[PDB]
């Protein structure tokens, strides 16, 4: 099973109204305009989240009770070749004010991704914990942390180029990752 | 799972609200409520039933109860609505004076008041509803035209707001503005009746009376009465949409001549005025000037008046003029009216007392008991006093018919005296036996 | 202890 | 419909 | 002499001429995380001399009336200089401490302070309805600490004075007789014998490192076992000063700074 | 070892197999995974701050007749189901959740030997703690000054899921009531940091006291 948790699977990040339960949820919005707002945010509750649950990582986790290990968040920019930009991906571990602006997110574990010929970039969330195992269920004790994204510069397109596009966000486990203690999944239901 | 009671509350601005939070799972780790206010948490069963008192709700808020079960962090919301009557409700300033037959517009302004979805603004004529409308905008204005009728008299108009919270479990809260009183009028375009003497003497008192009807409100009208530069103090008497103003006026030498009497009736910005003339006078008497009032027959007499060539009347005085009268007549123009005044004076012409034997015989012989008329007449101007006495006291019955008696017999001394002299004549009466 | 019934 | 409605993409 | 002792950490030095030895809790000295025992995989922040130094808390006053005092580690050092910064910037924080309690009087005074260091010092809440119901302010008072009382006055209905510890002296607020508090690392400041207490304490937990914004590993409690008495006045008063130094401080999970709920 | 080497009774659960209207929720019962139900084992663990052990569960069932419904029932088969955190928890007594493909479960046939099993040191930490002088998650700035309250102490943090217990037979004409007792023995045990014994009466999950007995 842990072999399958190391496989990069697509996160329903943009599962907002009108986007939930259609292919459109996997597509993260990006554009030419310069904001100071988050592109996305994510609680590191990886089986008991709204988005991460029905990933292959989230699924395998929710047949188990306890987990340990580093999470790999891999992002693929799917704009035009001619679109440039620099982004910031962050993992802030928990217990402080959640990173609403870029200067807060910059003070944690972060990477500045330059968009270029290398289409994909990974941000690893290192295993930073008090407890040696965390819950797959949502916890106030074994808290996960906050994943965000910001613009470093802006995405810049030239003449005749698509001003708005997307990225794809994948999640996989790292080879430090392990689960323990079986249970039936809360995802599937059945008629009595 | 996560449940809240009540899920909708309405409360007054600044009150406390009781919110029951609840959930359903095996281990609820944390039941807690959203909101950013001071919040007394009581207890019922643990994290499965909690009660929050949230104190001092000033504006609409929606505190959700969140429950941390490890299998499911579900959340349920209650909606708190607070309530407040308008901070001001008044009619836009409108002139008190209002033209009959013309249109007037009422405009109510309501500042504040919420929830607006339950606030109605209404315009009233007395206790009657003229217009009703949901309160919209800030300030919420509501307007209506009103055709001014005489019917609209001391009609007070007002604006009222109705904050109807009964459907929320409370009551209807009403507010009212200050009332507006319609003061109308109507002043017909015709001059007031003005009664006054066209003529008035210096240093005397006069009486003017001004009146007019068909006006309203007569009690509010201003009556201006005056003669020349002298403003009068009238005594106004009211009646059926009418008035009568009476005033006294005194004049002096300075006011001599034609003066202007005016009466003006004013209501609002309109005035009806009547102009008349009054002449103040002094007409010196045209005195008759006689050279010599008493003169003797034959003297030249001159007559002139004194109060273009100077004219005098000359005449040679004759006896026939004694007692005659000369006159001096004059006229004067005052206020288009012709005043006449004159003066007559008598002239005394003179001729000494006379007793001709012709008009006063020296003797008489009458038969005792016959009818006679003793004749003795004095002549002269002034008319001489005549007395025919016998023994200084017994008078002769001159000029009258008498029965001759014994005692008439005797000698009489007829005396005729006047300022021109005196003449004496002796008369003898003989009374023969019958 | 309570039980439940 | 397996997935839950997210509030914003900026939900933590 | 056993009585005369110096202790030096960072740029800070304690001296005492009338101590009664020093004690190392459980026999074990402070140590770092070992590669075999490590759990967070990030490179730890070890502040050394900046943070690992003596911080002196506001002095309390011992009176005839005084019932006892309590502080929590790392709570009572959360505002303390460079330690508080490293504590609140990171998610995870580990630390042992040297606890030095000072209380000098005269040779004509009586009194005996039991200075106890209790790991996981969970006291009962002051309400019979709710259980273990203590706010962030009332659990973590900081430099001040809280005091003990000899009375149990539970606010059974309410969320004010019911939302804090029932710090009952004779029962340690915990429901256990204070006469047995000597099973913890401790010293006694008996005024006719000694004026200082020195307790060195390691990191104790069921984990290697924990979140210091969540957890107080140790509680310092000071109870008058013999009351304060001076021959003259029926109201004597002596200051008690608590000086704490952390040691082997290491932190994992750097982020933006933790500012908790406050007053 | 020797001091702890006894199977001590923790909870006593009622379940009631009945055919009457509002007794479907009676046919099964759910219990929180704790050890605070009884005082005897708890007070002996509570001698130490931290512990670490493997666990022996033993279960004793006792059925009886409630009212004058003292008539015929067939032999009862019971299921003890462990439900770990974030799992499909039951809707009725019979349903799909209780099939247990991964949720570990015991089937007891009444009259046989008391069913028993062993559980490892499953805990999320390096040892168990019988205490915790801290909060669950952190209460941050703009929340509430008075926050943290409910989410202090071991009670707020130490979830381990639930036991769900049922009779597997259907409802009979007569109502039957069953009491199941949970026994625990911590074995392979070692403990750290001694503390004084509990002197006064307990109140539930926490460390808390009462007014009328101190
Ligand atoms: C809804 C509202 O505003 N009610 C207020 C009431 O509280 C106050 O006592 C009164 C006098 O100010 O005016 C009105
Ligand atoms: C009797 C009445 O006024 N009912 C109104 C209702 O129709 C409206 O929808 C509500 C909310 O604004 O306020 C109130
Ligand atoms: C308004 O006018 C009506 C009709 O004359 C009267 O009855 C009512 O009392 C008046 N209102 C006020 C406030 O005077
Ligand atoms: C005032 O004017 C409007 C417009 O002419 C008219 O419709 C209305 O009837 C008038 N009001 C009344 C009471 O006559
Ligand atoms: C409106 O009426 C309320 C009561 O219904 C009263 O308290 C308030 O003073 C009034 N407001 C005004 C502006 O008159
Ligand atoms: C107003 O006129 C009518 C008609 O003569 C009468 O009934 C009423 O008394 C009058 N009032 C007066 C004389 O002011
Ligand atoms: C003078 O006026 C008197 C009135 O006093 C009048 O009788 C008389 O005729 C007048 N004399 C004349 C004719 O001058
Ligand atoms: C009269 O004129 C004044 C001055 O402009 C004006 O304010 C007032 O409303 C008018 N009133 C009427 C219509 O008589």
């Amino acid at each position: 099973m842990m072999e399958l948790a190391e496989i990069d699977t697509l996160i329903p990040m943009n599962a907002v109204d009108g986007k939930v339960n259609t292919m459109e949820m996997y597509q993260i919005p990006l554009n030419d305009n310069l904001s100071k707002a988050p592109i996305f945010c994510l609680s590191l509750s990886p089986a008991s989240d709204k988005r991460l649950s029905h990933t292959m990582l989230g699924e395998i986790l929710n047949y188990y009770t306890h987990w340990t290990g580093s999470i790999r968040f891999t992002f693929l920019f799917c704009g035009s070749m001619m679109a440039t930009g620099k982004l910031l991906l962050s993992y802030s571990p928990p217990g402080a004010k959640p990173p609403t602006n870029r200067k807060d997110a910059m003070l944690g574990t972060h990477i500045i991704w330059d968009l270029g010929l290398q289409s994909s970039c990974s941000m690893v969330a290192p295993w930073i914990s008090n407890t040696v195992y965390r819950r797959c269920a949502r916890d106030d004790f074994t808290e996960g942390g906050f994943i965000t994204c910001f613009y470093q510069t802006r995405i810049v397109v030239p003449a005749s180029t698509p001003t708005s596009m997307f990225m794809l966000g994948f999640v996989s486990a790292c080879p430090d990752f392990s689960v323990r203690l079986l249970k039936d999944t809360p995802h599937i239901s059945q008629s009595k | 799972q996560t449940s809240v009671s009540p899920s909708k509350v309405i409360l007054p601005r600044g009150g406390s609200v009781l919110v029951t939070c609840s959930t359903s799972c095996d281990q609820p780790m944390l039941l807690g409520i959203e909101t950013p206010l001071p919040k007394k948490e009581l207890l019922l069963p643990g994290n499965n039933r909690k009660v929050y008192e949230l104190s001092n709700v000033q504006e609409d808020s929606q505190p959700m109860c969140y429950s941390n079960c490890p299998d499911g962090q579900s959340t349920a919301k209650t909606f708190l609505t607070v309530y407040w009557t308008p901070e001001r409700v008044e009619l836009a300033p409108l002139p008190s004076w209002q033209p009959v037959g013309k249109n007037l517009t009422l405009r109510c302004q309501v500042e504040g008041g919420a929830p607006r979805a339950n606030l109605t603004v209404v315009l009233l004529r007395g206790e009657k509803e003229l217009k009703r409308e949901p309160a919209v905008g800030e300030p919420a204005e509501v307007t209506t035209t009103v055709l001014v009728r005489r019917d609209h008299h001391g009609a007070n108009f007002s604006c009222r707001t109705e904050l109807d919270l009964r459907p929320q479990g409370l009551e209807l809260f009403e507010n009212t503005s200050a009332p507006y009183q319609l003061q109308t009028f109507v002043l017909p375009a015709t001059p007031p009746q003005l009664v006054s003497p066209r003529v008035l003497e210096v240093d005397t008192q006069g009486t003017v009376v001004c009146s007019l009807d068909g006006l309203f409100p007569v009690s509010e009208a201003q009556v201006h009465l005056a003669l020349g530069d002298q403003r009068l103090n009238p005594t106004v008497t009211y009646g059926n949409d009418s008035f009568s103003a009476k005033a006294s006026v005194s004049v002096t030498a300075e006011d001599e001549g034609t003066q202007r009497l005016t009466c003006a009736v004013i209501l609002g910005n309109q005035s009806q005025e009547t102009l008349q003339t009054v002449t103040i006078y002094s007409f010196p008497a045209p005195n008759v000037i006689l050279t010599k009032p008493e003169v003797s027959e034959g003297t030249e007499v001159t007559v002139k008046c004194e109060a273009g060539p100077r004219a005098q009347l000359l005449l040679k005085a004759t006896p026939e003029d004694n007692g005659r009268s000369f006159s001096c007549s004059a006229t004067l123009e005052v206020a288009g009216q012709l005043i006449h005044k004159n003066q007559t004076r008598e002239l005394r012409v003179l001729y000494g007392p006379r007793l001709d034997e012709r008009d006063c015989p020296g003797n008489w012989t009458w038969p005792e008991n016959s009818q006679q008329t003793p004749m003795c007449q004095a002549w002269g101007n002034p008319l001489p006093e005549l007395k025919c006495l016998k023994d200084g006291t017994f008078p002769l019955p001159i000029g009258e018919s008498v029965t001759v008696t014994r005692d008439l017999e005797g000698t009489y001394l007829c005396r005729a005296r006047s300022t021109q002299g005196e003449v004496t004549r002796e008369v003898t009466v003989n009374v023969l036996s019958p | 202890l309570i039980g439940r019934t | 419909l397996p997935l839950t409605k997210v509030d914003s993409i900026t939900t933590f | 002499s056993d009585r005369v002792r110096q202790i030096t950490l960072g740029n800070s030095t304690i001296t005492t001429q009338e101590a009664a030895n020093a004690i190392v809790a459980y026999g074990e000295w402070p140590t770092y995380i070992n590669d075999s025992e490590a759990n967070p995989v990030d490179a730890p922040t070890e502040p050394d001399v900046s943070s690992n130094r003596f911080y002196t808390l506001e002095s309390v006053s011992w009176k005839t009336t005084s019932r006892g005092w309590w502080w929590k580690l790392p709570d009572c050092l959360k505002d303390m200089g460079m330690f508080g910064q490293n504590m609140y910037y990171h998610y995870l924080g580990r630390s042992g401490y040297t606890i030095h309690v000072q209380c000098n009087a005269s040779k004509f005074h009586q009194g005996a302070l039991g200075v106890f260091l209790i790991p996981e010092f969970v006291m009962a809440c002051n309400t019979e309805s709710k259980t273990s119901y203590v706010s962030y302010i009332n659990a973590n008072p900081g430099e001040r600490g809280g005091e003990f009382t000899n009375t149990y006055n539970p606010s059974n209905t309410d969320a004010s004075e019911g939302r804090k510890f029932a710090a009952l002296d004779y029962l340690l607020g915990s429901g256990v007789l204070a006469g047995n508090a000597f099973v913890y690392p401790h010293q006694i400041i008996n005024l006719r014998t000694n004026n200082s207490a020195t307790i060195v304490v390691p990191y104790v937990n069921s984990l290697v490192i924990d979140c210091m914004a969540k957890h107080n590993n140790w509680g310092i409690v000071i109870l008058p076992l013999a009351p304060l008495a001076f021959a003259a006045t029926s109201s004597p008063q002596v200051p008690i000063t608590v000086t704490i130094a952390p040691m082997c401080t290491e932190f994992n999970g750097l982020r933006n700074i933790t500012v908790p709920v406050h007053q | 070892e020797s001091f702890f080497g006894r199977a001590a009774c923790v909870t006593i659960l009622s379940l009631t197999n009945s055919s009457k209207s509002g007794e479907e929720k009676k046919h099964f019962n759910i219990w929180n995974i704790t050890y605070t139900d009884t005082v005897q084992l708890r007070r002996k663990l509570e001698f130490f701050t931290y512990s670490r052990f493997d666990l022996e569960m033993t279960f004793v069932f006792t059925e009886n007749y409630p009212s004058t419904a003292s008539g015929e029932v067939r032999n009862q088969v019971y299921q003890i189901m462990y439900i770990p955190p974030g799992a499909p928890r039951p809707s009725s007594w019979d349903d799909y959740t209780w099939q247990s493909s991964s949720n570990p479960s015991i089937f007891y046939m009444y009259g046989n030997a008391p069913p028993r099993m062993s559980i490892p040191y499953v805990g999320i930490a390096n040892a168990y703690s019988h205490f915790y002088d801290g909060f669950a998650r952190v209460p941050l700035e703009g929340e509430n000054t008075d926050a943290g309250d409910t989410f202090y102490g071991l009670v707020s943090i130490n979830d381990f899921g639930v036991l769900a217990v049922r009779a597997v037979n259907r409802s009979n004409p007569h109502t039957i009531h069953t009491s199941v007792r949970v026994y625990m023995k911590p074995k392979h045990i070692r403990c750290w940091c001694p503390r004084p014994p509990r002197a006064v009466l307990y109140r539930g999950e926490g460390v808390d006291m009462i007014s009328s007995a101190i």
